[PDB]
């Protein structure tokens, strides 16, 4: 596989997202780390799909709404940042106030 | 324009190994009941005792095969091999302890070979 | 007997005239010469050549011309050439490049390259071998960044920081005698070469000078600490006296002066200009004009390399986060538009290809990627071949000239700029044995094995519980070079001459090899290998258009790059 | 008052006559004797016996017969016996085996086994306790291999290597003075005992001898470096002078001689024959005939242990990868068929059971599994009980004789062969306190706690953030014995007498305990505990049929093994 | 659980395979590490099922075809090796040129 | 996300449980580590759902039966312990002889 250090670490984010999505599916309101994991994994998978940074900046704001999460969680998340490999290399994506 | 990552484009021609060294063909027979395989760079006179060939002809020589390959002798097998000359200082130490010095001392090499029972000291 | 070329290359690696593709790029390198004697190639294994009495000499003790380590059949890519040879290592240094083996029975053996009882063997047939990368723009923010760097073939880190403190997150600075001492002791546990930069700021000499005496290996001038005419001048005065390099990130805001004022303060003295293009910082909008002067050593940082379709969108928003900018403050919008310029980012591609920018670097964890200096150097080279074609100077349909120009940007040139090129930066005899082995399919992407001081420090290797080392999962791991006390012997802490003369290593109990920074002050742009071009660079104040000798430099962004999605899990 | 046997065993572990199943095997061990006094058993906890004025003496200082550590109620499995006792440890050594407590009020207390203020307690009731495993065939390729070894109860690693260099990937060799010095410094950070082997190759004495002086603890002869008559002879000459062991992987290809030529070069001197069966290397096809000679110390490596239905398919293809063999080269096919032989692999099962092969080993990361020496020893013992029945010598329906024969193969016998049995290899008074605790359900599979030099080095333990240590996830982790400077005190670097006399440890700054290799040259097959059989072993050159004293040795592969899928996640 | 070091590491391979299989399911052509992860996990799960080394040597060559992966990926993978616990202990499986 | 050391570790348990549940679904009898992973993850997910310690002490004994696991596995598992964040903080749950 030739995994580098970053690749090892980012697998954890995917795992946390899977865990969080299962918790959502059984009707739980999501907490802080679950919400962050979901949006982050969304961004990285979007980059894998070949979306642009601009597309993901827009879409990232509609992954979870306030009725998906616990009280206070929207206000706890100022922005979410993730780096992933786009078709044109590694790029940073920042989603500002993802949960409105 | 299909891309194979890290692929070679080798130039045209062939590579000649051991160029300009004298070549010699001899017959060699495995008189033993177990297989013997001989590397490209062992002083040929010093190979396994149960290989029968003109031992004098192996002195100062090695197999003329690509570096790192070997010649295989099945039990009872007789075949021809081609030899090339040793280079550099033309000295051999250790291995079977038949030379331990210059390859020019053919008389002494053969005398040791005969006493120790290397087959084909004629 | 004759071997056909295909089978020869498969067994021993390529020879004279053969070409190899660099990863999945369109770049081809060609073997220029070969030091071997056909038929006496060195190789190791069952029934192979390097055996006692044969290719391995059984007579000589270690001191009598015998090697500690032989790398067999390496395809070397270096500023000095692209060629085939055995590499010989002893006492942690490269002592012989040529042909290894046993003079008893082999022709053409380099006299000091005997394989004996003391000799370890690494098979490099079918591998490309380069010098370790020298990254001269590192923020020491997160110790995890070291493995990231090693995995992409970087072996030396120059910069500053004390961890995730704001000063360190913004600037490559370890401030003052105490912080420098602390980080020198920290370095004892980092499996990579390190040099530390002090704060190049102050209006008296002494507060700056005491950092050099404390162990710093150079200085950084940064606008965040006040890149004023005074700080510029004092730092260069200290540097000339101490024989260390100064790096500059200039006054983006043009507060105390414009570019021409900064150059007047420099006054013809030698200086390393960081992220010269300017997205990473510097006089808005014309900082890149620095890259034309004879006394300037210009480097790029990596996130603008090369110019692609996502670059601008990414950088605009990166800057807003990095600088805490607000969308509803028109001054912030003006600031961002004056700083993130598609015109200068595009021209930077071309300036690299022409050899006007001499060096690459990361800007690790501040505005750049710790494991992507080597990666993005080749992506740039590849993009420039696709857009500009093969260079005039290229022969035989190969890209050898471009490959030498580009490999120089992260190996030899940063070493020269920093004053450490006597130890590291290239595969040459007498230099420290920092070597990177690459499978050509992974070249510039993921290093196979990283050798530090003659011992493997890092490797892509598989299951430790398996019968052999190749079963999954194959991942980057620290090797024995990083364990116990060996970490001291295989790595170098680079320090100023005065700190060495004053016995700082003994004072602090440093056990690592100590390297001497020297010969930084009597060099210029002309000393940068394959990248020595001086010229008049003009940047239009209204349109940001870049002109080099009256000619307009324009480039297009690309939608796709090699060495990207084919290789990475994320 | 009387306690019934079931409740007694549940509270204090089993006593005389009780039997215990080894993991999920069909092997039963029986307590042969018990050193306790019924009613005065030592135990620790709330309202228990080891309390001040009671089972703990409150009068004596540490120097007056008081222990540093007491292991209570251990069921010991060792070559010296299978029995019940308290184990007493002081200054990192086993000082007492017997009955611990307070002579104030208790009967039968071993005089030097007082529990006092200085005494730590480990509860071993219901546990099996063995000596740490001694692995004498290790390739130092990946530092991750150390935890793998510890997790299966191995405490000493003997072998060679500098990491994933080709020489190290093929041979247990650390070549020459410099490499040996580097790896000695590397060893300072490895939480396990280590001994390093030099290259047993050369035609003059000096190039070989200088490795012993440099710090090597023995030599390895390997066909890959040229296992010629000359190399064999010089290495054994060095070994006789230096008092170290020589290991051999002989000339598979029969290039310079057949088996009888190798034996003539050995000339009756003591030698350790590696992977004697031959799948791992050696004179084709009759290498295993070595195991019959009085001067040979024979070991197996682990991947052929035991003979199962997947063995041949796995090995044929393993060899093709390991040796770079090609399906379309008939010589390669012939080579593989001469080397991977179901006849000799099957016989190897039986030779172990008869005590003709004396030792197990891993061949870690070259052609063997770092964490499976102990595991595969018991799988072999279990398979042999199923196929051959209980041994003639067995009494009481127990497998005690077989258990002693087999436990000897990875503990005492490798220690004797290497010349280190005065320090390690068995649970006896005066020896270093390397101890492994096993839950009987996990015996030979996953060690509970690994004690090195009297301190826990490795443990299967749970959530570090939990209220107690047992909550999930329970996994193998390094303990305090491996942290800081304690790693120096709890581990041994074994070295030659000459390197010790020449002050190599001080020269290199080694802080670990230094062990002396000695008494390797005046031993033979007769010195191997429970495995001392010499006999005429014949291997048919045509059919590969194995005969021991005129009788044909044949065995069947099995479809299933214990200590496998019930236990492992992958 | 009593996880040893190898068991810890090999969980990562399973995770990477899950990630890669999700990416395949949404119609993406797989890259080098994704392809390797899929075949490796297949082998280890096959061993858990009680298949033989010989069966897995055959099957491993039909897990992914060239129309499943990006250009160049088939040629990048010379062989895939994995060790797993079969009913008769740990064994090494090697699949040569898995993607034809 | 702000993952602490425990959160990192416990993701592994979830992953092992997913692996084990897949193995169960294709009809395999579960081994020791698989069984432990399943029950443990059940407990932690139950705590996330807001169940009480007492509920989980009862339920934990009916997650797997002896016909779900290999011979000997029921007798190998004396108890299973797990700590998780309940609505009222971290609590320890112990399930005694979970497989009857
Ligand atoms: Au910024
Ligand atoms: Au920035
Ligand atoms: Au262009
Ligand atoms: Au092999
Ligand atoms: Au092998
Ligand atoms: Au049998
Ligand atoms: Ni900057
Ligand atoms: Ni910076
Ligand atoms: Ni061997
Ligand atoms: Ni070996
Ligand atoms: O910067
Ligand atoms: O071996």
């Amino acid at each position: 596989m030739h995994l580098n250090p970053a690749e090892k670490e980012k697998l954890q984010i995917f795992l946390a997202s899977e865990l969080a999505l299962k918790r959502k599916a059984r009707g739980l309101k999501l907490n802080y780390p679950e919400a962050v994991a979901i949006i982050t994994s969304f961004i990285m998978e979007g980059a894998r799909d070949g979306k642009t940074v601009a597309m993901l900046m827009e879409e990232g704001k509609h992954v979870l709404t306030r009725d998906d999460v616990m009280e206070g969680v929207p206000e706890m998340i100022d922005d979410i940042q993730a780096e992933a490999t786009f078709p044109d290399g590694t790029k940073l994506v920042t989603v500002h106030n993802p949960i409105s | 324009n299909y891309i194979v990552p890290g692929e070679y484009r080798v130039a045209e021609g062939e590579i000649e190994i051991n160029a300009g060294r004298e070549k010699t063909t001899i017959r060699v027979s495995n008189t033993g009941d177990r297989p013997i395989q001989v590397g490209s760079h062992i002083h040929f006179v010093e190979v396994n005792k149960e290989l029968l060939f003109d031992r004098a002809e192996g002195i100062g020589r090695r197999l003329n095969i690509p570096s790192g390959t070997a010649a295989r002798f099945e039990p009872g097998e007789e075949m021809e091999v081609e030899l090339t000359e040793l280079g550099g200082n033309r000295e051999v130490f250790g291995i079977s302890d038949l030379t331990n010095g210059s390859v020019d001392n053919k008389e002494l090499i053969l005398q040791r070979a005969k006493e120790l029972g290397y087959k084909g000291v004629e | 007997m004759k071997i056909n070329r295909q089978q020869y290359a498969e067994s021993y690696g390529p020879t004279v005239g053969d070409q190899v593709r660099l990863a999945d790029t369109d770049l081809w390198i060609e073997v220029e010469k070969d030091y071997t004697t056909y038929g006496d190639e060195a190789n190791f294994g069952g029934g192979k050549v390097l055996r006692e009495g044969m290719g391995e000499n059984g007579t000589y003790t270690r001191t009598e011309n015998v090697l500690d380590l032989l790398l067999t059949n390496a395809l070397i890519l270096d500023y000095t050439g692209i060629y085939k040879a055995d590499i010989g290592v002893k006492d942690g240094y490269i002592v012989g490049i040529g042909k290894g083996g046993n003079p008893d029975i082999m022709d053409g053996v380099t006299p000091n390259m005997i394989v004996g009882t003391a000799t370890e063997v690494i098979a490099a047939e079918g591998k490309i071998v380069t010098a370790g990368g020298i990254d001269t723009h590192v923020h020491f923010i997160n110790p995890d960044q070291v493995d990231v760097a090693l995995a992409n073939g970087i072996t030396t880190l120059f910069g500053g920081g004390t961890g995730p403190a704001e000063g360190s997150k913004a600037t490559t600075v370890t401030p003052g005698p105490w912080n420098i001492e602390k980080m020198l002791k920290s370095t004892e546990g980092l499996p990579i070469n390190v040099g530390i930069l002090g704060k190049g700021h102050g209006s008296s000499i002494a507060p700056i000078m005491e950092q050099i005496d404390a162990g710093a290996a150079g200085l950084k001038i940064h606008e965040d600490w006040g890149a004023t005419p005074a700080s510029i001048d004092r730092s260069l005065t200290v540097a000339d006296e101490a024989d260390v390099q100064v790096a500059i990130h200039s006054d983006t805001l043009n507060e105390a002066g414009f570019l021409e004022d900064t150059l007047r303060a420099i006054n013809g003295r030698v200086i390393h200009s960081f992220h010269v293009e300017g997205a990473g910082g510097g006089h808005a909008p014309d900082i890149m004009a620095m890259a034309g002067h004879p006394n300037v050593l210009p480097s790029s940082t990596n996130p603008t390399r090369p110019f692609t379709v996502n670059t601008i969108d990414e950088h605009l928003d990166m800057l807003m986060v990095c600088h805490h900018l607000k969308q509803n403050i028109p001054e912030d919008v003006a600031f961002a538009d004056s700083r993130i310029r598609p015109e200068t980012i595009a021209a930077e591609d071309i300036l690299h290809d022409l050899g006007i920018i001499s060096m690459m670097s990361t800007d690790a964890l501040a505005m750049g990627r710790a494991g992507e200096m080597v990666l993005r150097t080749w992506q740039t080279a590849d993009k420039m071949k696709k857009q500009r074609g093969p260079l005039a100077e290229e022969k035989n349909g190969s890209d050898n000239f471009r490959a030498k120009r580009y490999v120089s940007k992260y190996t030899i040139n940063p070493a020269i700029a920093q004053g450490i090129a006597h130890e590291v930066g290239s595969i040459e005899e007498g230099k420290f044995a920092d070597l990177v082995l690459w499978e050509p399919k992974f070249f510039g992407v993921k290093a196979d094995r990283v050798i530090k001081g003659g011992i493997i420090a890092y490797a892509q290797i598989g299951d430790p519980s398996a019968s052999i080392p190749t079963p999954q999962p194959v991942m980057g791991r620290r090797m024995y070079g990083t364990v116990g006390d060996l970490i001291h012997d295989t790595n170098i802490t680079f320090m100023s001459k005065s700190s060495i003369q004053q016995g700082v290593p003994a004072k602090l109990g440093l056990k690592r090899r100590i390297g001497t920074v020297k010969n930084c002050r009597n060099i210029g742009k002309k000393d940068m290998k394959w990248n020595d071009v001086t010229t008049d660079i003009d940047i239009n104040p209204e349109t940001y258009e870049v002109k080099v000798d009256g000619e307009v430099l324009t480039c297009e962004p690309v939608k796709e790059l090699p060495m990207a999605q084919r290789y990475f899990l994320f």
